[PDB]
């Protein structure tokens, strides 16, 4: 009557009426857009072990007692969209090491009623889309000991006040975030927030009037948040104007990460407002900033996060304790201008569509501890240096900008400690064997979606030694040199597929000794030299699909016989050509 | 042969390519560091054709590795930023340019690096260098 997906069973939108074809040993059960109506007792006892049921949009009206009896394993369980209005007492009963508790739009109309207070294992709790009119944190609370979200969401709380918070202000050692978005907050009692301490404050999409948000966030004195979220939605209310001062109020908050969604107004002035000078880690996300310039020298920012901004030019930063920055996703194009961050350690400028002209080197970036540099999904980047000043470097990513100049000389000679490269898809064609030279601590190496000179695969990895990981498909390659893969004693995964090789040679695998993986799938090849995997001592798991083999006998012995002894390497089934016959099946006279 | 000099961290000479002997002399104030460098380079010689349109090819080897073929445009014909840029065939060139960089890191070894000079409107071959790098 369900659907068996594994252990796990989906019974969504099947007309039922109730929960009896399931085995006991099933651990997720979907349940959604059923007309169950009720929940009647004893119901789900056959499940022991249940973990996870959603029972989303069931029409229920009526949870009986004892109705979730033999659960003594459900962690996550969801009732959205259900009007049942009021829990009856121990309408939870039985709902042991629950620890997600989803009651949104179940009418629910406040907290205090909400027969909760014995689910110690709790860790979140969604009442969003519901009727709760007041803020209070109700009293049970202290039992919920591994209670640390409680998500408030599109309610109708106007008011905080102290005894609202009063749980809070009595159990400092609490950690709990709240989310209070699409609330419409228009009072805060004074001192309402004074001796508070959250993890988490989600204000998103609150107000309507800068006046009211001013008020407001004058009346969060006192708070401590290691994480504050302002913005709104443009599908939603929004200030008319968002005047910088409108923020006075967070002065007297000690927020160590301030983060700002969209606002319908913005004005650059709007992030360099004062009462953010000690934030730790600053993030803007769906801002409409245009340019960041000018930030104040003493700011103490340690982290910056710009992600789906419209800023029209490359900032101009000089925070000397930044340590993290991540621009990414910006909307349009720009072009890299140079930067003094004497503490960056983290650079991600992905996503932008940025040209950089005149990577890389010291003066750059003004670090000389940069270890993370990606500068992937971008546009044109000119190299005209091999990276002297950044010799820390570890993690560098190109895939998918146009790296231009990078064949012309040995661009990276001065990473001797670089780990991670990815050029893929970077369209560049290898014509100078010395383009990987300084590359000695090397491990991973992709650059899949190239191509080579005569696609011919040349010795530019004599000098990568530590390789563990070489993914060159979608070269376009041919042939390759002799001698090629000699260094590669510790080389663990090849990947050779989507080429257009039409031969193979022993002797490029005969020193591949802590190979595992070898991808050779999807080429051109109609046979393999007799032994060619022969010593191939650590091989687990081998391509060869896609493969025009030519099973003729004897010519195919050699790899029919490979093939079968070794069935539980091979990934695919490699087949005769014409036939479709798989070859490991063709036994020669 | 043609000119030599060594500095810090560097051997320096030059001669004529064996199919191309037209003279031309070619020194450097100081010897070039390869460390990095601030100077000039003095060029005199009797061009075999005007500059107007003049650009080099250069065939780089490094450590006998060839590098691609490279084109460099000194005198593009229009507001040019060199002097020489105006002198004609058989006319006499004798200037300083002012040459300047830092900041790259070179491999150890010797380098060959063949410059070949053209005359891009007649795209005849007016000189032909053979220089000779010895990083220690
Ligand atoms: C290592 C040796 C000393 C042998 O050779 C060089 O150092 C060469 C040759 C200099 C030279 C000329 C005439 C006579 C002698 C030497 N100089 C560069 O490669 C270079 C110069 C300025 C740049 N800004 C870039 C930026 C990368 C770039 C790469 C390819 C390209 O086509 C354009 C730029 C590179
Ligand atoms: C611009 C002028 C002419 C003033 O000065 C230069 O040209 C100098 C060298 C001058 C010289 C001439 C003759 C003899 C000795 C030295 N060079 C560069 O400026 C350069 C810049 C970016 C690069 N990216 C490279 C790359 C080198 C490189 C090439 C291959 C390789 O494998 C490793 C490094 C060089
Ligand atoms: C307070 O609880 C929050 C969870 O609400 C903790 O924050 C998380 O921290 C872990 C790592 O420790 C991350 O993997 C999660 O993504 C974080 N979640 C959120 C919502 O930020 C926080 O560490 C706790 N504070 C303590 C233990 O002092
Ligand atoms: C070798 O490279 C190919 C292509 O570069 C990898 O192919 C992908 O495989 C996964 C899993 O089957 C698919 O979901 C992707 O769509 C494939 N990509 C393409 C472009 O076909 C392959 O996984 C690699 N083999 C390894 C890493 O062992
Ligand atoms: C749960 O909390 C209530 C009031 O907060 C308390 O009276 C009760 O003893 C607690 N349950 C326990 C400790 O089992
Ligand atoms: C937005 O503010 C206006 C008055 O400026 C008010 O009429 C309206 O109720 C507010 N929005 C909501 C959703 O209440
Ligand atoms: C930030 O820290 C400094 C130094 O501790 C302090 O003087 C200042 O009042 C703090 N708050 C700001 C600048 O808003
Ligand atoms: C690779 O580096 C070693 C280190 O000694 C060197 O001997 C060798 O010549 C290099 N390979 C080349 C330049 O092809
Ligand atoms: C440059 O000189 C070397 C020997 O120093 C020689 O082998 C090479 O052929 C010469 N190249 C040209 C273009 O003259
Ligand atoms: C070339 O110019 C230099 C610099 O002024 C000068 O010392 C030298 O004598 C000149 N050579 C000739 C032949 O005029």
């Amino acid at each position: 009557p369900c659907i068996e997906v594994v252990i796990t069973y989906q019974c969504m939108d099947q007309k039922l009426s109730k929960v009896d074809d399931i085995p006991s040993s099933t651990k997720n059960i979907d349940l959604s857009f059923n007309p169950l109506k009720i929940l009647k007792s004893y119901s789900f006892s056959n499940f022991s072990e249940l973990q996870w049921l959603d029972l989303s949009r069931c029409e229920i009206e009526t949870i009986e007692d004892k109705a979730w009896h033999g659960l003594h394993h459900l962690s996550n369980l969801i009732l959205t969209g259900n009007p049942i209005q009021s829990f009856s007492p121990g309408s939870f009963s039985g709902l042991t090491s629950l620890e997600n508790l989803v009651a949104v739009e179940t009418k629910l109309a406040s907290l205090e009623s909400f027969p909760i207070g014995q689910l110690i294992t709790l860790k979140k709790l969604n009442v969003a889309h519901n009727f709760i009119h007041s803020c209070k944190l109700p009293a049970y609370f202290s039992n919920l000991t591994n209670l640390v979200h409680v998500d408030l969401s599109y309610n109708y709380i106007q008011t905080i006040t102290v005894n609202d918070l009063q749980f809070l202000r009595e159990n400092p050692q609490v950690n709990l975030s709240l989310d209070m978005s699409l609330n419409p907050i228009d009072f805060i009692q004074d001192q309402a927030f004074q001796g508070i301490k959250l993890h988490e404050l989600t204000l998103r999409g609150n107000f309507n009037s800068s006046n009211i948000m001013k008020t407001c966030l004058q009346n969060l004195a006192g708070l401590h948040v290691h994480r504050l979220i302002l913005g709104e939605f443009k599908d939603e209310r929004n200030l008319e104007i968002f005047e910088p001062s409108i923020m006075e109020g967070l002065c007297d908050v000690t927020i160590d990460e301030f983060r700002l969604t969209y606002t319908n107004d913005f004005s650059d002035d709007i992030v360099k407002f004062h009462c953010l000078a000690n934030v730790s880690a600053m993030s803007l996300a769906g801002v409409s900033i245009k340019y960041l310039e000018d930030v104040p020298k003493h700011f103490k920012w340690q982290s910056l996060s710009i992600i789906r901004c419209q800023l029209k030019q490359f900032p101009t930063l000089d925070l000397p304790f930044l340590k993290s920055l991540t621009l990414t996703m910006n909307k349009g194009s720009i072009s890299f201008k140079k930067v003094a961050l004497p503490s960056l350690s983290y650079l991600d400028l992905s996503r932008n569509a940025l040209s950089f002209s005149g990577c890389c080197s010291y003066s750059d970036l003004g670090t000389n501890s940069l270890r993370h540099l990606d500068l992937s999904f971008n546009g044109a980047i000119i190299m005209s240096a091999n990276f002297m000043g950044l010799e820390e470097l570890q993690h560098l990513d190109f895939q998918h900008s146009t790296l231009k100049r990078v064949t012309e000389f040995s661009a990276f000679l001065s990473l001797e400690k670089l780990l991670y490269l990815d050029i893929s898809y970077t369209n560049t064609k290898i014509d100078f064997d010395g383009i990987f030279l300084g590359l000695t601590s090397l491990n991973t190496l992709k650059m899949a979606g190239n191509s080579f000179k005569d696609n011919t695969l040349s010795n530019v990895f004599a000098n990568t030694t530590n390789l563990t990981f070489l993914d060159l498909s979608k070269c376009q390659l041919e042939q390759i040199s002799w001698g090629v893969f000699d260094t590669l004693h510790r080389l663990q995964l090849l990947n050779m597929s989507h080429n257009n090789l039409l031969f193979l040679d022993s002797s490029h695998y005969n020193q591949l000794y802590s190979l595992k993986e070898l991808a050779l799938d999807t080429n051109q090849l109609k046979s393999v030299p007799d032994g060619i995997f022969d010593r191939l001592t650590s091989l687990q798991k081998i391509w060869l699909h896609t493969n025009p083999w030519d099973c003729s006998c004897p010519r195919i012995d050699y790899l029919s016989r490979w093939l079968n002894k070794n069935s539980q390497k091979e990934q695919g089934s490699a087949k005769c050509s014409g036939s479709g016959k798989p070859v490991r099946s063709i036994i020669c006279p | 042969q043609q000119w030599f000099c060594n500095s810090s961290d560097a051997i320096i000479s030059y001669s004529y390519c064996d199919h191309l002997k037209f003279p031309i002399s070619i020194s450097s104030e100081p010897c070039i560091r390869l460390r990095g460098t601030n100077g000039f380079v003095h060029v005199e010689f009797i061009p075999r054709g005007n500059l107007k349109y003049l650009y080099f090819n250069l065939f780089i080897s490094v450590n006998s590795i060839e590098l691609p073929k490279r084109k460099e445009v000194l005198c593009h014909g229009h507001d040019d930023d060199y002097s020489f840029c105006r002198a004609l065939k058989g006319e006499t060139v004798n200037t300083s340019i002012p040459f300047s960089f830092e900041g790259i890191l070179f491999p150890k070894g010797h380098y060959r690096c063949v410059a070949e000079a053209i005359a891009g409107d007649t795209e005849e071959k007016l000189f032909c260098l053979n220089f000779t790098i010895i990083h220690r």
